[PDB]
């Protein structure tokens, strides 16, 4: 669930910089969101005062989302047997009672 | 009904005592008992009052405490203020 | 008995129905009792008829504070004063020079052996006060003050013991008083007067950082209530979203109310709380985020459309919160680093509306629109953040807190090392201040990235 | 070498913060949350961007210009 | 409640029916020191 | 000596159930089933 949540937010800020790159390269609404959706994930996986700009908002993104990362991976040692012994008779017993 | 006789002045508020005295009041509103005490502000009949007053503001809705006072007519010191001239006496 | 310390024999033989006294008659020995430090007397001749708050007068009080009162505990309050000052602090300092050069005297003389450590003492006169939860949590503050004073670590160490018995002492007496009634307990929460600065359980909890206190059920439910407003906590959250998606549903029924009332105050209550305040605003920021995405990608003719003004407002209304948010907090409004990037948003908003202003200058627009897609990031990351903080709103916010700071630190020193392989690229690389300062910061940004 | 020990620098510092929060419990975030929520809890709790209208009219009146309880405890 | 449980037929289903009756009721945040109450005695009747 | 069970009819029960019943706790459960049903809650809201 939580690498989920931390997905789903990468993918909000993704749309956030499709949004802001179809807005300063480019100039048809499914063309647009075609083009919105489609183009960090291709980019990623495939002008003198907005450099430092630009470079402190990537700084602030890669903080949120690098948080989230590690909250994803810390997140269950916080709130012993009897709990993961519940777990496993209920996933045991889901399945027995096909 | 509970007919407290005890000192009329000069009452130490030890906590055994104190404690004593609050469960009997605790008592006599649970069981809607009347205190039968002497009507003087002094020793045990003030802590006595006190501790009523004490429960009735703590449980309002409860059923109220009736604590009377027997007093002798003849020893109260702030008189000619009780007579009358519908009439409420500021003592 | 008294100048030896000899309690069981004072009760055993002074104290008895067969002698007689009276509450004026020990005024002096309760005086000398005071000040030299017999709390096991003073309690006794508390409980042996006399009267504290006649007892101490305002000439009493002068003589404690003026020359019972150690110099070495006036320089740590004057240290405190001058190094770590604060409201209660202020109110303390002005008590002390008003009693050393209604009045609440029982409040005076627990201060004074609240200051002094007389932790006896202290709790005799305590178990006389009138509002003891607030005078419990006072003394928390005041003794947690005192120990940040360094001159004395051993008198440092006692005011924090101090602190955290008061501390208890408040817990306690509070847990008591919730688990009596609910109500109650909630106005005495609640209660202020000028007794300890004005101030209130809540805000001197806060203020000393009482944890303990804060953490109790009866303080978690009493923010729970204030946190739904008139909605009762047993509704579902979902319902609540749903009411606030279909607006007519309020007054249906559908969502149950702490109290009763006309049609109006159903949604009144419902729109004041701060639960569905929060919803609406999270909801109309996401709107807001859509219309600003509409009109960067499909509303930018170099002219202000509809849409145009729309956005203008909406984030002229930002502004208007954000400049409340600067007035409520301060200057340690500018600290968590994220409050400032909603500022610097706001202010680079600020920025591509007067260059989007400049018509006919292509170079003007074209700034103002990447101005707007810059900002557009920035909104979306603070709504990630606003995301962020709401799922680990529970025992992961100190985590999510902690790694904040540190991943921010970590981030600051690969950019001071950014900042020196740049140097060294364009030291070894090539041989206009301007352009060595820009290729030295966007030299090693896009080499490797 | 100074590719290696600015590697191992930043990824230290990398772990310190990944690590850090466990070093130095339900208090410590409940009253964290307190703060949070009442922070946001004293606003004026009106939804936006109707708050606006608060603000101006709170601006323009700024411009303009007990016992039971202490007896049950 | 224990001196009537002590009498049931069913002591064991008793005591887990009233665990889950009391585990609900502590849902209730109409009074939270009655939800505490029946939290602490759903506890006592899953620990029988 | 005494039998529970035979003691334990059902003018007993009403009695107990319609005079001896806490408004509170009445108040409490009929809370509980509105927003907190369960099969359990609900055949304890029909026993009562
Ligand atoms: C850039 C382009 C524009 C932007 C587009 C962005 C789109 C974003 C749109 C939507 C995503 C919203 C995500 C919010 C996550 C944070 C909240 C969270 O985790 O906690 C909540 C998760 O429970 C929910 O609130 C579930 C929300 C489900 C929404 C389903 C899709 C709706 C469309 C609730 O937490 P909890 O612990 O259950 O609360 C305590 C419960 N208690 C009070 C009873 C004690
Ligand atoms: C478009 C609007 C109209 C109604 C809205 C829905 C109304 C109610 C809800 C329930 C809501 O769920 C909760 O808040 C549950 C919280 C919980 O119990 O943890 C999530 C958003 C959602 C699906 C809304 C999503 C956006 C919708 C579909
Ligand atoms: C516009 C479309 C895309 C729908 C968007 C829906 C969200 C904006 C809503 C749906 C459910 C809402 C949540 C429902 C319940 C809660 C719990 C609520 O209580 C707390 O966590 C406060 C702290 C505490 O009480 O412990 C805080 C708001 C939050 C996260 C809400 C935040 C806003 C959410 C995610
Ligand atoms: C755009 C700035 C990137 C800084 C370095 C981020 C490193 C993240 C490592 C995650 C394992
Ligand atoms: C330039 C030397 C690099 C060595 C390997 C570093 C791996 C770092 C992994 C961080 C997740
Ligand atoms: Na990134
Ligand atoms: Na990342
Ligand atoms: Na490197
Ligand atoms: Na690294």
């Amino acid at each position: 669930i939580d690498v989920f949540f931390f997905l789903f937010l990468f993918a909000v800020w993704m749309v956030a910089f499709g949004v802001a790159r179809q807005g300063i390269l480019r100039q048809r609404w499914r063309w647009i969101f075609r083009s919105v959706i489609y183009e960090p994930y291709l980019a990623m996986f495939g002008p003198e005062w907005i450099t430092i700009p630009l470079v402190c908002i990537y700084m602030l993104s890669t903080n949120i989302l690098l948080v989230n990362l590690l909250v994803a991976m810390f997140g269950y040692t916080v709130g012993n047997d009897q709990v993961w012994k519940f777990q496993r008779y209920f996933l045991v017993q889901e399945y027995c009672s096909r | 009904v509970i007919s407290v006789t005890g000192g009329a002045k000069n009452f130490a508020l030890k906590p055994r005592m104190r404690k004593i005295f609050s469960r009997l009041i605790y008592i006599a509103q649970s069981k809607g008992a009347w205190i039968l005490t002497g009507g003087t502000h002094y020793g045990l009949m003030k802590y006595i009052g006190e501790v009523v007053r004490d429960n009735t503001i703590s449980r309002s809705s409860e059923e109220n405490i009736v604590a009377i006072g027997i007093a002798a007519w003849g020893m109260v010191s702030n008189r000619d203020t009780l007579i009358r001239n519908y009439f409420l006496a500021q003592y | 008995l008294l100048e030896w310390n000899q309690l069981d024999l004072a009760n055993d033989e002074i104290f008895t129905n067969d002698r007689r006294w009276e509450s004026a008659d020990l005024q002096e020995v309760m005086f000398t009792a005071l000040i030299k430090d017999r709390p096991k007397f003073v309690r006794l001749f508390l409980e042996n008829g006399l009267n504290l708050r006649k007892f101490l007068t305002h000439d009493v009080l002068t003589e404690l504070f003026s020359n019972h009162f150690s110099t070495l505990v006036y320089r740590n309050l004057q240290i405190a004063k001058n190094s770590y000052n604060d409201a209660l602090l202020t109110f303390v300092w002005k008590l002390v020079a008003n009693f050393r050069r209604t009045r609440h005297p029982l409040q005076a003389l627990f201060i004074w052996a609240i200051l002094q450590n007389k932790k006896e003492l202290s709790k005799v006169i305590w178990e006389q006060t009138r509002g003891c939860t607030l005078a419990a949590l006072g003394a928390s503050k005041l003794l947690k003050t005192l120990a940040k004073v360094k001159n004395d670590i051993n008198a440092a160490g006692e005011s924090e013991e101090l602190a955290n018995e008061y501390e208890t002492r408040a817990v306690e007496l509070f847990t008591e008083c919730y688990s009596s009634d609910e109500d109650l307990a909630e106005q005495l929460l609640v209660y202020s007067c000028e007794a300890w600065g004005g101030s209130n359980c809540l805000e001197l909890a806060v203020e000393a950082t009482d944890q303990h206190f804060i953490a109790q059920p009866g303080v978690q439910n009493f923010l729970s209530k204030q946190w739904y407003g008139e909605i009762s906590r047993d509704t579902k959250n979902w319902k609540i979203i749903l009411c606030l998606f279909i607006i007519p549903l309020v007054g249906c029924g559908f969502v149950s109310f702490r109290k009763k009332p006309k049609l109006l105050w159903y949604y009144v209550a419902f729109f004041t709380s701060p639960f569905v305040v929060f919803s609406w605003n999270v909801v109309f920021y996401i709107a807001f985020l859509l219309l600003f995405a509409y009109v960067l990608l499909m509303d930018f003719h170099s002219v202000p459309h509809p849409p145009e003004l729309v956005l203008y407002s909406l984030v002229f209304v930002l502004f208007c919160d954000e400049v409340r948010q600067w007035y409520v907090n301060g200057v340690n409004y500018f600290t968590d680093l994220w409050n400032v990037m909603d500022t610097l948003g706001l202010f680079y908003f600020i920025a591509g509306i007067v260059f989007r202003l400049h018509s006919s200058n292509k170079s003007s627009l074209y700034s103002g629109r990447v101005i707007f897609c810059l900002d557009y990031i920035i909104f979306t990351l603070r709504l990630i953040h606003i995301f962020t903080v709401s799922r680990n709103l529970g025992p992961k916010i100190i985590m999510l807190q902690r790694m904040l700071i540190d991943v921010f630190f970590f981030l600051f020193l690969f950019a001071v090392w950014m900042v020196a392989f740049g140097v060294a690229r364009q030291g070894i690389l090539r041989q206009r201040w301007r352009w060595i300062f820009r290729s030295v910061i966007y030299e090693p940004y896009l080499a490797m990235f | 070498c100074i590719y290696m020990l600015s590697t191992n620098i930043l990824l230290v510092n990398l772990l310190v913060a990944m690590f850090g929060y466990t070093v130095g419990n339900d208090q410590v975030w409940k009253f964290q949350r307190y703060f949070l929520v009442q922070e946001y809890c004293s606003r004026l709790n009106i939804p936006f961007p109707f708050i606006v209208f608060a603000y101006f009219y709170m601006v323009v009146k700024k411009c303009f210009k007990d016992n039971e309880t202490l007896a049950w405890e």
